[PDB]
């Protein structure tokens, strides 16, 4: 056991009852289970759907957070599973945000609720000043029509089955 | 007993309660009673995963206040 995660497991489990009584519809957030089947606090299985009325609609996207002993002084490390099409999203699936960014605009009081809706806003809205991956953000600057087409293949690929 | 609240896209509050063990096959329909459309017409999921008739509150380690999203079955 990490006996450095005492403040960090302590938040967690706030954050985690907090979840569980109230969070936005069609979110997905869940600590994974050890080997045997202890509660992993460090690190979460979390879905996010695509926003309704953008060419995300529909799909639901899913993505671990990772958190470090000194969470909450520290955001946690967010990667979709599988690496995500997106311009902001880096191939290997690490997601590019502000509020995930201790140099930036982290505050340890966000919450979870607060960066998934952060990276729900960020799928249809995203960052050109800012591009994690080359060719999702190519294609939104060269081709929007066939931006969308990828965007909506991508949602279609991952519309709960 | 325990405490759990339906919800769905169109925001629909309602609330309910029942056993820690008891079958959640009934509420199931039960929601659908309430109401007012086929049975077979709505999805009830929980944590992400689907919830299963034989399914126990017990199983799932449900608790007070819980929610539960119920999407059209498609």
């Amino acid at each position: 056991g990490s006996h450095m995660s005492g403040i960090a497991l302590s938040r967690l489990a706030q954050e985690r009852k907090a979840w569980r009584k109230d969070h936005p519809f069609g979110f997905v957030a869940v600590p994974t289970k050890n080997p045997d089947g202890t509660m992993n606090l460090m690190n979460w299985e979390c879905a996010i759907p695509g926003k309704k009325g953008t060419p995300w609609e529909g799909g639901l996207f899913k993505l671990r957070m990772l958190f470090k002993d000194d969470y909450p002084s520290s955001p946690p490390k967010c990667k979709f599973e599988p690496p995500l099409f997106h311009p902001n999203v880096y191939p290997s699936g690490t997601v590019c945000l502000s509020i995930l960014e201790e140099d930036k605009d982290w505050r340890p009081a966000i919450t979870i609720k607060q960066i998934l809706l952060g990276i729900q806003e960020l799928l249809n809205e995203p960052n050109i000043q800012d591009p994690a991956q080359a060719e999702a953000y190519t294609i939104y600057c060269q081709n929007r029509v066939e931006y969308e087409k990828r965007v909506r293949a991508q949602a279609k690929k991952f519309a709960p089955s | 007993y325990i405490k759990l609240k339906v919800i769905g896209q169109d925001s629909s509050e309602i609330h309910f309660k029942v056993k820690m063990t008891t079958h959640l096959k009934k509420l199931k329909e039960s929601y659908c009673q309430r109401q007012g459309v086929p049975m077979n017409s709505l999805r009830f999921l929980f944590e992400g995963q689907r919830i299963a008739d034989n399914h126990t509150p017990k199983e799932l380690g449900m608790e007070e206040e819980d929610v539960i999203e119920v999407y059209q079955e498609q």
